[PDB]
RNA sequence: GGUACCUAACCAGAAAGCCACGGCUAACUACGUGCCAGCAGCCGCGGUAAUACGUAGGUGGCAAGCGUUGUCCGGAAUUAUUGGGCGUAAAGGGCUCGCAGGCGGUUUCUUAAGUCUGAUGUGAAAGCCCCCGGCUCAACCGGGGAGGGUCAUUGGAAACU
RNA sequence: AUUAGCUAGUUGGUGAGGUAACGGCUCACCAAGGCGACGAUGCGUAGCCGACCUGAGAGGGUGAUCGGCCACACUGGGAC
């Protein structure tokens, strides 16, 4: 069932940094793919590498704590969910706790963060929220 | 992290309450006072302290507040972003305002940050309305709270490219 | 039927009329059809401000002017090119 | 009204004098000897509120209007407030020094002549446009209160110029900061009417 | 030049018992103006065929004209597609 | 609850009540109907006048004066001011407000109304309870 | 309409009241009355020492006004998309089978209905707001812009539905 | 919805009559055609809109003076 993969993602990455894992398996589609390069571009993740099977393929991710005992990636969130979509105007497009936390929004090209995303003067499905 | 006692503090006290307690002989009565202490430079602590005579638990509340203070980000005399401080069914919804509106916050929010001194906030209180509930719920607030500069170096980017 | 005449605004005292173009049917102050310069009588300069191509345009179409804004476009000279327009 | 009981019941007066803070440091009653009781929060900003509108002397409504006047004024709000209350005319007269209290710069202005870019002033918020030369012309100049006014010296503002002989003065591009909040402590102001 | 041309939809037929018309509903659909959810409200209109020239579940565009009787506005441009 | 419950079954908003219902309603003459018309103050002609004690443990002996209004509803008012002189078939004005202490009474009678002379020994909340000033 | 204004000749003299003062809520003292007379928006006050009732003085708020009533919006995150909940506080249908309805695993091409973005025409004028001018700023009166559009035609983008 | 059936020119066509016109707006043939749970029918209430009041905002109430459109002239009907 599961409805959407999106929320399992962010709900997967936010319980093994609310136990403080130091890796994941998810089940990989492009979406997964391009979220998750998406958080190693912004450093809210120290790596991540997919491995393929004829399963689905499987994508590996690997938190980051610098110091010996922090949360970098401070929380997740999910706002395009079914059933109550949400969209985004290039002069609306937001910005949460602003300078430094991140957005997630697909836009007409690419699937793109927030501040790139207002440098193009697009916007599309406002997707996630990292805090 | 401790902070010590070499600093100026302001101690203004926010509540005190009648506190009973029943005996074979009756009601025996005591006072429990709440004061918030904090300095103008970005602390904040708060005391609570039960004594039989109100000065004995005002300098009983001071006491434990110079003992429990916790520091804020203070930078450009207003909080770096939008925060909810959420403990105990108080609900302190913190924004940041511009550089001219004041501090608007309800009593004891207003009592803990005209202390800090911030200055320009605006609170809501979502929750209830007991104030040792919105001192601590504040508190958790301004605590949860962290800096620019720390989100740049936890990111292992700098500052202007986390602005723009 | 269509007129360029005048519509009254202002304070109680002091008027300040706008020159407009509308049918004879409607009321003083009612439905019109667009706005061609203003008049300030109680000003002690002269010439007012007319936007004077769109009345232009209006007079080729055909309209019937009142005697306050005939003697002004005759004032600065709008129905003489008007006239020289007409005339060749 | 008797204007010592509101400074003696403030704590400051209208000027600063050594006069009504000696001997009289509570307005009200029998109530003197008593101690005086610390205010809630509200009565803070109520007392800076009426501290403001009676150093200044105007009425509630016209308060409320040029507060949103300057709030809705970009800038800053509660100095530029002050800055508008600043700018005021019968303020202009009395940093000008035309008179001893703002109540007799308010007569002045009310009934006798000031001639500023035309005969009668009687309204607060008019300014001097700098870069003209008008002057209040010779009707009042043998009259005693404008004699005494040019005979006590003062400290004359640095954010208005003026003159000796021709006995005019005009305004400069603002009223600084230096000057802005000499004895009050703003941020009360709009704090007691955000509620 | 060219005159504006009129409106043009596309939709079921649901009922052909009746002669020389046909029942068309459209499912083009609208949304909450305060929670903003993709909602579908069908809407049926009539058309005029001539030869009845349709069968009850195809796919049918119409374009609207003049009214033709009491509540008949539309009319048949074609039949894109037929059922079963 | 869910967004489609949402829209298929809305949010019913709360309903309150005035606390003056008989102020809210008018009434002609020749069409027979109570139609409304949010009054504020109303004139009736009093019908009956007698006291009786509150409900709560504290007692006083209050006036209750009975009353019936132009539009037809009978209902009792309360005497404010330090003895009264009204008296059954006369002509008196009525607002809305609510005796806590005594129950059944939800209007007051205003005093200055066309037949309610003003309360004597008055100088302090004297626009209230109807009496002028004794001296300019 | 000899109306505002301009010149003038004499008098501080003809021109201030309303409400509140226990807590919320800025501002208190004496005298009467003693579950009586009364107050009250809630808490409640008064059965002989009433800051809560009426006076007298004083203070406080506002000002040619000031209070009460009536109606509506707020504070009410108290019908909650923004912005609530359901073990014990009000709140899980006694449980199942299922129509319509509401949602949908991964990949690859395809259209552009939803989506986003240009162009044009429109959303009249007065209104709100932004910038200037006039009646002794003023209330107001004007001059130029911003829109209150799931608006109609058309071009472009294909990530998501 | 503590209003589940409504429609007895209403249903569409053929023609024939038709105010400036399109049209059951009227006469001859077939259908219960058409409309309804996405609320038809019925009961109650109401002129509507630019706007106004409130609110930080989403949003909640009001339709006065100014302007646009519509309806009525004691209550009905009628035509010149």
């Amino acid at each position: 069932v599961m409805t959407d993969p999106i929320a399992d993602m962010l709900t997967r990455i936010r319980n093994a940094n609310m136990v403080r894992h130091e890796k994941l398996e998810i089940p990989a589609s492009k979406l997964k793919r391009e979220i998750a390069e998406i958080l190693k571009r912004e450093g809210f993740i120290r790596d991540v590498e997919f491995v393929e099977d004829s399963k689905q393929g499987i994508i590996r991710v690997f938190l980051k704590y610098g110091q010996n005992n922090e949360r970098v990636i401070t929380g997740l969130k999910r706002i395009s969910k079914p059933g109550l979509r949400v969209y985004a105007k290039s002069n609306e497009v937001p910005r949460v706790l602003n300078g430094l936390g991140i957005a997630i929004i697909s836009t007409s090209q690419g699937v793109l963060t927030d501040k790139e995303a207002r440098a193009k003067q697009a916007g599309g499905e406002v997707l996630a929220y990292v805090w | 992290r401790i902070d010590p006692s070499k600093l100026e503090l302001e101690e203004r006290l926010v509540t005190v309450n009648r506190v009973a307690k029943v005996v074979k002989g009756g009601r025996r009565f005591r006072f429990a006072a709440l004061v918030v202490v904090g300095d103008k430079n970005g602390h904040v602590g708060f005391g609570t302290g039960k004594a039989q005579e109100v000065p004995e638990a005002i300098r009983k509340a001071v006491e434990d507040a110079k003992k429990n203070l916790i520091e804020v980000p203070m930078v450009g005399t207003t909080i770096p972003h939008e925060i909810i401080g959420r403990f105990g069914a108080g609900n302190i919804l913190l924004k940041p305002a511009s550089e001219g509106t004041g501090v608007i916050a309800g009593g004891p929010v207003r009592a803990v940050l005209e202390l800090a001194g911030v200055a320009d906030i605006l609170s809501k209180s979502l929750g209830s309305n007991t104030p040792i509930n919105m001192i601590r719920a504040t508190l958790q607030g301004l605590s949860e709270l962290k800096r620019a500069e720390d989100v740049a170096k936890l990111r292992g980017k700098s500052v202007e490219e986390l602005l723009g | 039927a269509v007129k360029i005449r005048l519509k009254r605004m202002g304070a109680k005292k002091s008027p300040f009329y706008r020159i407009v173009v509308a049918d004879s049917r409607s009321p003083r102050d009612g439905r019109f059809i667009e706005t061609v310069g203003t008049y300030n009588p109680v000003a002690k300069p002269a010439e007012v401000k007319i936007d004077e191509e769109l009345a232009l345009k209006w007079l080729q179409t055909g309209a019937k002017p009142s005697d306050t804004v005939r003697n002004l476009f005759s004032s600065q000279g709008i129905m003489e090119k008007f006239h020289n327009a007409k005339q060749g | 009204g008797p204007s010592w009981k509101l400074s003696r019941r403030l704590g400051i007066s209208l000027s600063g004098t050594g006069k009504e803070l000696e001997k009289r440091p509570y307005a009200p009653g029998p109530h003197g000897p008593g101690q005086r009781k610390k205010l809630s929060e509200y009565g803070l900003q109520l007392q800076e509120k009426q501290k403001l509108r009676h150093m200044y002397g105007v009425n509630e409504r016209q308060f409320r209007t040029l507060f949103d006047k300057a709030g809705k004024l970009a800038g800053k709000h509660g100095e530029n407030f002050m800055i508008l209350l600043d700018s005021r005319l019968d303020n202009v007269v009395y940093k000008l020094g035309l008179a001893r209290t703002r109540r007799q710069a308010r007569q002045l202005v009310n009934h006798g002549h000031i001639l500023v870019d035309g005969s009668r002033v009687d309204i607060p918020s008019y300014l001097v446009k700098p870069g003209q030369t008008i002057g209040v012309r010779e009707k009042s100049r043998n009259l005693s209160i404008i004699k005494e006014s040019v005979e006590v010296n003062n400290f004359v503002p640095e954010y208005l110029t003026f003159d000796a002989e021709k006995l005019e003065g005009t305004f400069t591009r603002l009223p600084e900061r230096s000057e802005l909040a000499p004895e009050i402590n703003e941020a009360l102001i709009v704090e007691f009417y955000s509620r | 030049s060219e005159r504006n041309q009129r409106k043009v939809y596309q939709g079921r037929v649901v009922s052909d018992k009746m002669d020389k018309t046909i029942t068309v509903v459209v499912e083009t659909y609208k949304k909450h103006t305060l929670y903003g959810k993709r909602v579908k409200y069908s809407k049926k209109f009539k058309a005029h065929d001539e030869n009845n020239q349709a069968k009850i579940g195809d796919i049918v565009k119409i374009m609207e004209t003049r009214p033709l009787s009491a509540t008949k506005r539309f009319r048949l441009v074609e039949v894109v597609e037929e059922a079963v | 609850p869910t967004i489609n419950q949402l829209i298929r079954k809305g949010r019913v908003s709360k309903v309150e009540n005035s606390k003056s219902p008989a102020l809210n309603k008018g009434y002609n003459s020749f069409k027979k109907e109570h139609t409304n018309v949010s009054s504020p103050q109303k004139r009736g002609v009093c019908t009956r006048v007698g006291t009786m004690t509150p409900k709560k443990p504290n007692s006083a002996l209050r006036k209750y004066a009975r009353v019936r209004l132009t539009n037809g509803i009978e209902v009792t008012a309360y005497i404010p001011g330090i003895g009264h002189n009204l008296q059954e078939h006369s002509v008196v004005l009525i607002r809305g407000g609510r005796v806590k202490d005594l129950p059944g009474v939800r209007y007051h009678i205003v005093r200055g109304a066309l037949d309610t002379a003003g309360v004597e020994n008055r100088a302090q909340g004297r626009s209230k309870y109807g009496t002028k000033k004794p001296k300019a």
